[PDB]
């Protein structure tokens, strides 16, 4: 059986089945809750290269959804805009009723190319996207999402979300080239160490320190070197 | 089982998000021509790892999703909503899906106060 | 609670449409291929005030629609149909969710007969 | 909890949740019936121009559909089909499966134009738009639905439409004009002191009058003035 | 009633596709991406006619058909899958839906090892 | 009620509902199935001209879908392409989620042509068309299917499959002609008797003597007449 959560000994803890506890209640269906939880939370690498690559493109595969009814605060949040070479779509466009993760404090929104051999995007480690109180197995095109995994159990400062845009090539692929971008003519070569406060921080000393392009054509920056997140011209910057 | 958080880190805290339970609006918050749109029918909280709890929920989620996977594989509903109701009816089967032998182990009730007369 | 009619007036007959419940169809007026259309799968009556049943139930619905509103806001299902199966369940977690404690007022069990034995 | 329906002392009431009832008896769901009433049987308007002024558009709340087991025969139902002064239609085409309600004496059928500022159109009283067993929180285009609100209980001459066509503009706001149409180039200014057979009676004797336009211009009629229902060339008529 | 089959013919025997029940997938099969696709997803069995069941079955079915239809045309659903959930929640109404008699023959509470007492 | 098969003295019989019986043991919705089985296993005829009379257009009749969760081997299933004369699509594609019956030995895949007067194509006798673990009572385009029941009940080699394509006019009606293909220039005139078995050992035969088409036009063989099943140039072939 899909496992289920109780308290037992002021402890959480999967109830045995094939053990009855006479003791345990369950007044109500409200009693029981869905409850999606950020892989964020377990320390994962949030950094947009670190985290495109547990994902990946598969045929053959029907998409599956199921929903939960509380879900966490996520530090980060993607979305992707990602075609093949030849302009057509790789994701599909989100079915009806479904949203984005409905707080994010950085959304990461990659858009670029990839070869997308695949119908459909899953998550290499068997985990979930979650959007608006639905969890989906596969991702969906220009809707945010978080990574994570669901959980069901038997109960007994406001929002700010900021949105870094990225350049890709070669999405999903052991060689995939990212690029943070400052405006639609500048950008900064992107490095997994870079986390979401940096980027802004570099962003705003460009635009402060003259650094974006004043010409037609694409500038980008370079840069040199320079604990989870709760507790054509080039050039070089250091 | 037990649930041992094998996890690399843990965020003992849970900035958590959620829908409200029911409650009266302030007059006509409840009709939807004039309630909040979908960014806003949210409520939300903090809850700490008293108990461990919070610890615990994010190895209990990361332990359910191998079911959870085989559940969706298996089923051919687009959208799954009946989980919850479907482990209630389980909940009520497993105690009364048969005849309550009392004092018997698999049945749950107690005539304690009924032996007292 | 009560339910008091506060509307400005009150249908006290109520003509109706619904489906039958079952029922042996003529024959073969079961087969789609052969049977009504969407048009003609409906039966019709209708009822008076006796007990004032009528008027009660307009208020009923009325005063419902504050609740059902604020459920359809918080669940992400483009259409629901599980409101009175999620009742029946809720009917039957209320009086068998926990140990049945004989003579209590929450379990359900009377061995009045039992108790003549 | 959503109210549920029973009867007890022979007078129905609101089954008090905290308060538990062993005598009640719920033998199979077959017991439990949702049900939809008409806003008509409390009451309300139900001309066009005051039926109408209770619906209003909104943009950012998703639309949700309930359904229902049993519904009620409507003297008086609506049909709408409005667009923009640019011809953009202001209401969705109907989801697979929502069909109109089923029992309808009087089919308003209003064509016309609005500013439509919102992507659906909801009641602004909260009640619902009845459909056959569906039950949706907004107006779905050409669908013929009634005025209504849902309720959950426990339980213990033929069918005749006829279709009333209308003329709006300036749909859905403070200053919207309306004309019932008896051929395509005779209209009647509309009041909402018409009735769906003073309606009738008035468009026969058009006919029977030859009061109709014999030109190849619309032609509309004003009229002189001339308790609930179960109990371009302009001109006069007194 | 009793289930007499009718049909023209019977194939007794019953090779049959269906899903598994959970089972620990060899290693990442689970993960959807690294999974079987939908064609791979099934077991297989065969079942014989032992006590007739399979013969029995096809009849079953076949007598099933006219109040599943008459079913599926009553309902607004485009797509059902409450039959099963709907039939457990009958089943325990039809015991526990109201109070439970001791002794009586709508109630399944024995009380034979508590008469013993 | 809808019936439910148990196992009552060794024996399966439908479960009285106003007799209780305390007896049976209900531990988990896990006991409870829904089964498909096939009209092949009741001794129907499978040929595709015998088969395809079964099936009928009708209009004002929604399409309804209901899922079971174990199904039978097939030895026939059926694969349509019916288009007008005209050339618009007589049967809708099919829904997203509704996949192929996912064991057949034999899929009989028709195309050609009808009147198909009707908005959709229902069982005749009531039966269901099965898909992978959703039975609809209609027909969708392209999508192999076989005829069959469902049953609701309480519990207490590789696969190989070959297609036979055929060509069809007046399908659903009482004057419909039959090609068994052989390849695109070559065909044989289909009669009821001809067995799945005959049909591939003729289509062998005809590539091993050379009988086929070695124009440019179409060349259709007839053939002299030369239990259930587990247990323009014409000419002849005798
Ligand atoms: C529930 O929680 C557990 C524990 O937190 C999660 O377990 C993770 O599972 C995934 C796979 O499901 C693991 O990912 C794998 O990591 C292997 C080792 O990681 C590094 O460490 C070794 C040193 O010991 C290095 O040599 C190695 O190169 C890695 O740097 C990799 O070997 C695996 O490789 C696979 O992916 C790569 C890249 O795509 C491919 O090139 C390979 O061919 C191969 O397919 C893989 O990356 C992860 O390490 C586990 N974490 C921990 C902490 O153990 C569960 O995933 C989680 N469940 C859910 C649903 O969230
Ligand atoms: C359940 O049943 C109850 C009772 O039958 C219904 O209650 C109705 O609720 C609606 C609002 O939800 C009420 O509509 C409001 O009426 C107010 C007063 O109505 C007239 O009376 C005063 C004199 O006392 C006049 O001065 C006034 O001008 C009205 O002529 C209005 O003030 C309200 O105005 C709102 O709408 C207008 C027009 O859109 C706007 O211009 C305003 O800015 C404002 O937004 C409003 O019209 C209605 O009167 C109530 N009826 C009764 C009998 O009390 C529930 O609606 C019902 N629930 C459901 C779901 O059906
Ligand atoms: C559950 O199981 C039962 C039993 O197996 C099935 O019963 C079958 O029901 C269908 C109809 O629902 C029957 O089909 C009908 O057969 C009649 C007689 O068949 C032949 O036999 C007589 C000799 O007695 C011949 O004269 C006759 O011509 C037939 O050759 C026909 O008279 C019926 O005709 C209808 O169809 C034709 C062709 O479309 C039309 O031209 C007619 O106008 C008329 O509409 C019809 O064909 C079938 O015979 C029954 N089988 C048995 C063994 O009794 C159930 O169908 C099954 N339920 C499900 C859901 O599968
Ligand atoms: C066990 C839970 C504790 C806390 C409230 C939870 C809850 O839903 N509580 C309801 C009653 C109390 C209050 N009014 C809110 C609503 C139940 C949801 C929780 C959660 C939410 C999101 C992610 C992970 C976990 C947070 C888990
Ligand atoms: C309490 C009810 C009384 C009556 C029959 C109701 C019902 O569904 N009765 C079933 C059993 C008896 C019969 N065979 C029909 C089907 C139950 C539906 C009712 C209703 C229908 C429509 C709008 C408002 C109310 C009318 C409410
Ligand atoms: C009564 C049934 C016997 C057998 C296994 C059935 C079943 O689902 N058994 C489960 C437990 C045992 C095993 N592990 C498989 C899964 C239950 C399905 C059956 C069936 C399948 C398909 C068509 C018609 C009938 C075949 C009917
Ligand atoms: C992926 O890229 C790495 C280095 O960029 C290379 O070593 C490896 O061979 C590539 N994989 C394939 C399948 O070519
Ligand atoms: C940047 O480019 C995007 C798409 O190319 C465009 O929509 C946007 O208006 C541009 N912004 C500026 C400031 O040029
Ligand atoms: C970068 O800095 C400019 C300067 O104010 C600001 O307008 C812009 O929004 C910043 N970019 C991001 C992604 O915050
Ligand atoms: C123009 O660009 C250069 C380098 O790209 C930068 O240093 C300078 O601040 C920009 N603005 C000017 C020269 O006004
Ligand atoms: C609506 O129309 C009325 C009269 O037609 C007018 O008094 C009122 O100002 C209008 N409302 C707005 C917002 O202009
Ligand atoms: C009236 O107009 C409508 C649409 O403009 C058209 O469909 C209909 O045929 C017309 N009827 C007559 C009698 O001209
Ligand atoms: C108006 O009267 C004519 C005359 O018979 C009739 O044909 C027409 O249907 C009437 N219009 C309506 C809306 O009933
Ligand atoms: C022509 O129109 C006039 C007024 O519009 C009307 O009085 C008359 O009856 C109509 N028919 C005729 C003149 O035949
Ligand atoms: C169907 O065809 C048969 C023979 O091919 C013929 O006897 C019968 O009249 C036809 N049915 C109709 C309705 O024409
Ligand atoms: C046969 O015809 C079909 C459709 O006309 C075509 O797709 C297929 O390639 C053809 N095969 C050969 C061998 O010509
Ligand atoms: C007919 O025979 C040829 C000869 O090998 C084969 O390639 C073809 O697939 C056969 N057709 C069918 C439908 O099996
Ligand atoms: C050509 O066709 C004829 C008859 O259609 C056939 O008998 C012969 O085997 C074919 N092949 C040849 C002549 O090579």
């Amino acid at each position: 059986s899909i496992p289920l959560g109780v308290i037992h000994n002021s402890a959480l803890q999967v109830s045995d089945v094939d053990k009855l506890v006479c003791r345990d209640k369950l007044s109500s269906t409200n009693q029981l809750r869905s409850v999606g939880l950020n892989l964020e939370g377990n320390g994962v690498a949030t950094d947009v290269p670190s985290a495109t690559k547990r994902w990946g493109f598969r045929s053959g595969v029907p998409p599956k959804v199921v929903n939960y009814e509380a879900g966490e605060w996520a530090e980060n949040c993607y979305n992707l805009e990602i075609k093949k070479p030849d302009g057509s779509e790789c994701l599909p466009a989100a079915p009806d009723g479904i949203r984005g993760f409905p707080r994010c404090r950085y959304v990461h929104k990659v858009s670029g190319t990839g070869p997308c051999a695949g119908d459909f995007a899953f998550h290499k480690e068997g985990a979930f996207f979650l959007y608006d109180r639905l969890a989906s197995t596969v991702i969906y095109r220009g809707t945010t999402f978080a990574e994570g995994v669901v959980a069901f159990l038997i109960l007994p400062s406001g929002y700010y979300s900021t949105t870094i845009r990225y350049q890709a090539t070669g999405f999903g692929t052991n060689e995939t080239e990212y690029l943070f971008e400052v405006d639609n003519l500048t950008y900064v070569q992107l490095e997994s160490r870079f986390t979401p406060q940096f980027l802004l921080q570099l962003n705003e000393t460009i635009y402060t320190s003259g650094k974006r392009s004043n010409t037609t054509g694409k500038l980008i920056w370079k840069v040199n070197p320079e604990w989870a997140f709760w507790e054509x011209x080039x050039x070089x910057x250091x | 089982e037990a649930i041992v958080n094998a996890q690399p880190k843990c965020n003992p805290n849970l900035h958590y998000w959620t829908t409200q339970d029911e409650g009266a609006a302030i007059g006509l918050a409840w009709i939807p021509y004039f309630g909040p749109a979908a960014e806003g029918i949210y409520i939300e909280g903090l809850m700490h790892n008293q108990d461990g709890l919070i610890c615990g929920l994010r190895q209990l989620a990361n332990e359910t999703t191998q079911a959870l996977q085989l559940f969706l594989r298996a089923t051919t509903e687009l959208r799954t909503f009946s989980i919850l109701n479907r482990k209630a009816i389980d909940f009520l089967l497993q105690r009364w899906g048969g005849t309550c032998h009392i004092l018997g182990p698999d049945c749950c009730i107690e005539p304690a106060d009924w032996t007292k007369n």
